[PDB]
């Protein structure tokens, strides 16, 4: 009864609650009077102690199970892969482990930074695009004033003063375009950035569960040196 | 949108001392100027027009003052800059350039709108632009929060705005346990009046010897009694005299912007009861409420440009969703099979019903078209309902999330949508493992360029909305129509049990049978509502009806119920309603860091809960600056931008002049940051002698210094800080090299308190642990003061002004135990001497004082060694603990010990070793070095005992304070299980008596390991 296998000692709830996840409705272990965990709309009911409400049917709680058993259980031994080769395989399972642990780090640290300074670019794009139509209005309140004065100088033989206003205006077009030439720079560093983001975010998506399933298998090559 | 710069100009933190700008002319010339990085837009706009004439169509340029800069900020916003005193540097530009143009529409709007934007950190035309009716609807419903409070504020004038800004500092309850009253000389106090004469403030003082509860009202009349002593007045005369004039005046603490403007006893405020514990004599200056009244704004509130359906219980068909299909997912063809979508009904954290998949799909193409059917009818829906779903992989058999989002399955009208819903999905936590998130922030990824999944809702031929109240109250009498002597014992158990004790299903049909006596046991409330089933509207429909018509319960216990399992919009409500009528503001401004995060938790944007804290920032102008503060901190937050951005606005258009004083205050964070980050970035590998250097030059500039002077603290803003004492201010030499600053108190009477306010600014960290920290530190006080416990602790300032970046308060005459050390001359000893400190005591409080500095350390040193164990604080070296000169002991530094808590590759669990070190026993027991058996070590031995049971007896509240934490984003505070450690510690499963046995035996534990020989000190060896 003690040696049975659905029963977990007296552990927390934090423990207990980390093996429910994610099971099928139905799955259950016993635990410390006893109570009884157990799966029910995937939720984790608590259930105390023999019997639950009046009729105290039971002589001993390994019976009490077995008679609502007409559930799978969760097993303290059964974990499927001598005490010699399972000890080595600790540090190799555990190094395997440990080198995707510090890998998926490192490809966090470029998936943030990655992810701000895209952010980043997005909002310097929406800054050139309001810059360019400031300029862009300023090319038209040119062009309305100068009309009136080009005509004068023109009417005159003075064309000096054309060739002063057209310094101006060569100037100012000459600009826009340097900034729309800014703003095209960084609309392809954004594309090849966001693209280096979605791959990084490949890599991530490949190596999460190659990290749980090596921490699994990890974790019962512990629990098998432990019993 | 908000920038991530403090660049002076994008990609750029500082500005070359000259730079050109191109100066777009409204007559279309353009004309680049070399300007001063310092230099105001008035010298910038003179020296353009005058230049300007220079060029073509200089006729068309009408007078300077005619026209107006703008141009392109770093949040890409066209800025019309009508300040002009402003300087180039400070204009946050996106690209060195400006335009002169002639101003448009409404001047005073668009000053105060600018005005608003910079205080918020985004621009207010960012939200004008948003579809969302909700958000719309947000921003116009709750101007009647604000006209409410601008109308409390200016209906009894002028004091009731005296009373908003300079509310009355004080302590919940008038009563003094014993140990203060017997502070007292007779029940008595004495008390300095001073008094302003001269033009050039000459200094006249009254002494006077008041009872300790006389209201200001009365000292006042003291005082007058005292001048009017010896000027012939008969008893009538001047009993006469005094109640003409008593109520012509105000005190106001000297050396602070502190004011007695209220009726409570005088030692029943703050400042008067810290003088009383700390033996200190409160000095108060005394004016005419003129020379306050006067100086008051008398602000005033513009309002803004922004000015067929059947029941949901008549619809018996069975809850369907559709997934249709998404736009991509980031996953690997090679290596990665097939991809589906699982998804779940969920009430809060609790599942409703099972959770529901789609058929596997291949990750190249996404497509699923297929109704998803779920185990629960459409009138068995609680209000709170909500759709969580996720994207997973499949690889035995490996499963694991892609991108996940949450959906209200009714909306902000009480309407259960139907139709089609695309839903933009957010990326996986860190750490998160489940393929659910139902935690998560409900509602779609305002980053468009997510994966999008497309969602269809089941159409029912009209529109469907929860039902009314009343609809809701007749349904209960259709449920219900359908005890022992041990029993009461049983549930009244079972009310002190606490929050995270777990409760049996049997206990849980134990509690809803007995829902009708449970309404003499209120305070059993909690417990009850986890029995609900949420999922049967049977059951919900009676808890609604019980709940309306609940007694009022202890507001530090309706705060459980605004956590994250209390998703109900009816039990929300029943807490708003505690709060609004039981919550003083002491302790609303004392638990305001959990009021503000479980707004979060807050399915929509206008809601019971907002309208109150809202109203109490506009209505008390010390919560509405930690108001503004805790949430500014936050703005940075993809996830709670629009929220908090939205409730900034509405606070930022109703609070009236400080508005003005904020912005100072973010001005001074922002130039703060700039500097800070240039010396963590560019400058991380030069010498802290060459920092120091540049640090100097920068602040000594004249953009830097006026923006850095003059203005009020954040930590706390009835202090002013005035001129920099440039020569003070130093990097220090810890983690992440905080700036120490240090500003002369410009109070005319600055002497009488303090003269210079030195704040620690540090960059690099996450403060909110701190934060927390300190927050348990100073309720743990208050209880034990409350009850007449004498432990002093010294929770010093603490504050987030945003992304790891705070400041902290720092407290004079003070030292790490190591600074003592070294103080007293180590002699190159490889172990301390132990009795150091003691001795370092006793120099410091001779003779006559001894005593009452041993009493004061031994009673810190109580505080801290219960505090320290029950919070699990391991990790105390000579460098976290100080000491004060007159002996009080406080922990400092935390936000690093939790970091070795999670166990790794079976080390064991880290145990938290309550340990105390000898040097302390040694002080406490004055010298004696058979420390372990004094009178002083058993006197001491008691304090302990009794503070421990006291934080016991009070757990409720601190596991509550914890989980309204929980949804932050603090990354140490993430599930039930990271509090559980306390349970453990304050021994909440055990008796009364055996708690006491555990905790005198883990005490006894410690010194078991006295003579320790620690036999080097800096390496350890
Ligand atoms: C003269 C100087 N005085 C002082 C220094 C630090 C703190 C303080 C007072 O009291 C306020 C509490 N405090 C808190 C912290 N810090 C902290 O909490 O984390 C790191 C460290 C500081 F570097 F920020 N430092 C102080 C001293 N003894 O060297
Ligand atoms: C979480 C958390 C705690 C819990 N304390 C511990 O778990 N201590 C502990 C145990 N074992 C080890 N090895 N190290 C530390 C608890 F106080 F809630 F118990 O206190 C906190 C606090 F004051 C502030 C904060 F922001 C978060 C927390």
């Amino acid at each position: 009864l003690q040696d049975a296998e659905w029963y977990w000692g007296d552990i927390s709830r934090e423990e207990v609650n980390e093996k429910l996840r994610d099971t099928a409705d139905g799955t259950f272990l016993v635990r410390d009077d006893y109570t009884l965990t157990l799966r029910k709309g995937g939720n984790n009911k608590l259930i105390k102690i023999y019997g639950f409400s009046d009729p105290l049917t039971f002589s001993s709680v390994v019976e009490l199970i077995n008679h609502y058993r007409n559930l799978y259980p969760v097993s303290k031994y059964q974990q499927d892969q001598n005490i010699e080769a399972v000890g080595k395989k600790l540090h190799e399972y555990n190094t395997q482990f440990q080198e995707k642990s510090r890998e998926y780090d490192r490809l966090y640290e470029e998936y943030t930074r990655t992810s701000q300074e895209i952010q980043m670019k997005r909002t310097a794009i929406e800054a050139f695009n309001e810059t360019i139509k400031i300029f862009e209005e300023q090319c038209q309140t040119q062009e309305r004033y100068s009309k009136e004065y080009i005509e004068k100088f023109k009417r005159e033989g003075n064309e000096k003063e054309i060739q002063r206003i057209m310094h101006n205006y060569d100037k100012l077009k000459s600009r826009i375009s340097e900034i729309i030439d800014s703003r095209r720079r960084l609309e392809e560093d954004l594309k090849k950035q966001a693209a280096e983001y979605r791959e990084i975010d490949k890599r991530m998506n490949s190596i999460k569960p190659d990290l749980i399933q090596l921490r699994k298998t990890r974790d019962q090559y512990l629990m098998w040196l432990t019993q | 949108p908000p920038r991530p710069s403090s660049g002076e100009l994008w990609g750029i933190h500082l500005m070359p001392p000259r730079i050109l700008v191109e100066c777009l002319l409204p007559n279309g010339m353009i004309v680049t100027l070399e300007c001063l990085r310092e230099a105001t837009l008035i010298t910038i706009k003179h020296e353009l027009f005058k230049e300007a004439r220079k060029y073509p169509l200089h006729q068309l340029l009408q007078d300077e003052s005619s026209y107006i800069f703008v141009s392109v900020t770093q949040e890409a916003e066209r800025e019309e800059f009508f300040d002009e005193t402003r300087r180039l540097c400070d204009l946050r530009l996106f690209q060195p350039f400006l335009k002169v143009i002639e101003p448009v529409g409404n001047r005073e709007e668009k000053i105060l709108n600018r005005e608003i934007g910079f205080a918020i950190g985004m621009p207010v035309c960012e939200f004008d632009m948003v579809k969302d009716p909700e958000v719309q609807d947000f921003r116009r419903n709750i101007l009647n929060v604000c006209k409410e409070a601008v109308d409390l504020r200016d209906l009894n004038s002028p004091h009731s705005r005296a009373m908003y800004v300079y509310p009355p500092n004080v302590e919940s309850s008038p009563e003094l346990p014993k140990h203060i009253y017997n502070k007292l000389d007779k029940g008595q106090i004495i008390v300095v009046i001073w008094v302003i004469v001269s033009p050039n403030n000459d200094k006249q003082k009254y002494t006077l010897k008041i009872n300790h509860d006389c209201v200001p009202e009365q000292v006042i009349a003291e005082a007058i009694r005292k001048k009017t002593r010896s000027m012939l007045l008969s008893s009538e005369q001047l009993k006469l005299c005094v109640l003409e004039y008593q109520g012509k005046y105000i005190l106001k603490v000297c050396g602070c912007d502190e004011y007695f403007l209220e009726k409570y006893p005088l030692s029943q405020y703050k400042y008067i009861r810290s003088c009383i514990m700390l033996g200190r004599m409160p000095n108060l200056m005394l004016m005419a409420k003129e020379s306050l009244y006067s100086q008051l704004p008398m602000d005033c509130f513009t309002m803004p440009s922004y000015s067929s359906t059947k029941s949901l219980w008549v619809i018996n068909s069975a809850l369907r969703i559709k997934i249709l299909c998404a736009t991509y997912v980031n996953v690997n063809i090679r290596d990665i099979d097939k991809i589906y979508v699982r998804t779940g009904i969920y009430h809060g954290g609790e599942p409703l019903c099972d959770n529901v998949n789609t058929q596997r799909v291949p990750c190249s193409n996404p497509r699923w078209n297929e109704w998803l059917n779920y185990d629960i009818y459409i009138p068995d829906l609680p209000r709170a309902a909500r759709l969580c779903l996720s994207i997973c992989s499949v690889k035995k058999e490996e499963h694991c999330p892609l991108a996940w989002g949450n959906i209200n399955l009714f909306d902000y009208t009480d309407t259960l949508v139907s139709g089609k819903m695309a839903l933009n999905l957010w990326p996986v936590p860190h750490g998160l493992e489940d393929l659910l998130n139902p935690i998560g922030v409900t509602g779609s990824n305002p980053n468009k360029e997510t994966p999008c999944l497309e969602l269809e809702f089941d159409w029912f031929s009209s529109v469907v909305k929860f039902p009314d109240m009343s609809v809701i109250e007749e349904h209960a009498n259709w449920s219900v129509s359908r005890l022992r002597e041990n029993d009461k014992e049983q549930l009244k158990a079972i009310s002190t049990r606490d929050p995270l004790s777990e409760i049996t299903e049997q206990e849980k049909d134990f509690l809803w049978s007995h829902r009708h006596y449970c309404v003499t046991i209120p305070e059993i409330l909690p417990k009850l509502l986890l029995s609900v089933k949420w999922n049967s509207r049977d059951e919900v429909a009676q808890m609604y009806c019980l709940v309306k018509d609940w007694p009022p319960i202890k507001p530090e216990q309706a705060m459980e119920l605004l956590d994250c399992n209390y998703p109900d919009p009816m039990v929300r409500g029943f807490a708003v309603r505690c709060l609004e009528k039981y919550l003083t503001d002491d302790k609303l401004s004392q638990y305001l860091i959990q009021l503000v995060q479980v707004l979060k938790y807050e399915q929509y944007l206008d809601n019971l809960l907002v309208r109150f804290l809202l109203k109490k920032a506009l209505t008390n102008q010390r919560i509405g600056h930690f108001f503004f503060w805790h949430l500014k901190s936050e703005m940075h937050n993809k996830t709670v931008s629009q929220r908090f951005g939205l409730l900034l606005e509405s606070y930022c258009r109703a609070c009236g002049m400080y508005l003005k004083h904020l912005n100072r205050q973010v001005e001074a964070m922002e130039k703060l940051i700039n500097l800070t980050d240039i010396l963590k970035q560019e400058k991380k590998d030069e010498t802290q002698k060459v920092q120091m250097k540049f640090l100097v030059e920068q602040m000594r500039r004249p953009d830097f210094m006026d923006a850095l002077q003059g203005f009020l603290s954040p930590l706390n803003p009835a202090h002013q800080l005035g001129n920099l004492r440039l020569e003070e201010c130093r990097i220090m030499s810890s983690a992440k090299r905080p700036l120490w600053l240090n500003w002369e108190n410009p109070d005319i009477m600055s002497e009488l308190l303090f003269q210079n306010n030195e704040i620690i600014f540090k960059n690099g960290d996450d403060l909110r642990q701190d934060m927390l920290t300190l927050q348990i530190i100073r309720i743990m006080e208050n209880i034990w003061q409350n009850q007449g416990l004498d432990l002093r602790m010294l929770p010093y300032g603490c504050l987030s002004i945003g992304d790891c970046v705070g400041l902290i308060e720092v407290v004079r005459n003070s030292h790490t135990i190591m600074q003592i050390q070294c103080k007293g001359g180590l002699k190159g000893a490889l172990q301390f001497n132990s009795h150091t400190l003691h001795q370092w005591l006793k120099d410091k409080n001779k003779g006559e004082i001894y005593d009452a500095a041993i009493d004061l350390f031994t009673r810190s040193c109580a505080g801290y060694c219960v505090a320290t164990f029950i919070l699990g604080i391991g990790d105390r070296h000579n460098s976290n603990i100080m000491v004060k000169d007159d002996g009080q002991l406080f922990h400092i530094d935390f936000g690093h010990f939790l970091d070795h808590k999670k166990k790794k590759f079976g080390y064991k669990r880290e145990r938290v070793p309550f340990v105390l070190t000898q040097d302390f026993l040694i002080v406490i027991s004055k010298g004696a070095q058979e420390c372990t058996k004094t009178r002083e070590f058993e006197r001491f031995q008691e304090m302990c005992y009794k503070a421990y049971l006291a934080i016991r007896q009070h757990a409720n509240l601190f596991i509550n304070l914890f989980s309204m934490m929980l949804g932050s984003g603090m990354p140490e505070l993430q599930s039930f299980d990271d509090i559980a450690y306390i349970r453990k510690t304050l021994a909440l499963d055990k008796t009364e008596q055996e708690a006491l046995e555990y905790f005198m035996k883990q005490m006894n534990d410690a010194h078991h390991g006295g003579w320790t020989t620690k036999m080097d000190w800096i390496f350890h060896t």
